[PDB]
């Protein structure tokens, strides 16, 4: 983070979606625990209307 | 098989295509990968013929 930054076209956004679908529970492995909530980051150029 | 044998036993001289694929069963949510043998594609001798079922075959051009 810096005190001076200039406006730029690139638009970094983060999308966090549920792993499995609602209402359907998948089998859980004994060795590896399930990941209830996950997060991801996506890079999309700003788009003119 | 070698080309000569193919003519002797009435076979077709060909080549095998193996390609990789993965299926995620809708229920499973896990990945299995193998290379499937899709099939056989015929091969040409330099002279330009193909041996198919024991017969020398040639493909003509069209205008």
């Amino acid at each position: 983070p810096d005190p001076l930054q200039e406006r730029d076209n690139v638009q970094l956004r983060i999308v966090n979606y549920i792993l499995y679908g609602n209402g359907k529970p998948i089998r859980g492995i004994s060795d590896t625990s399930i990941q209830l909530v996950r997060t991801c980051l996506v890079l999309n150029w700003n788009q003119d209307k | 098989i070698k080309e000569r044998d193919a003519v002797y036993e009435s076979l077709t001289y060909s080549s095998e295509l193996y390609v990789s694929a993965g299926l995620i069963w809708k229920n499973s949510r896990d990945m299995q990968e193998q290379t499937i043998f899709i099939g056989n594609i015929p091969l040409m001798n330099s002279l330009g013929t193909s041996i198919v079922n024991g017969i020398y075959r040639i493909v003509i051009n069209q205008i």
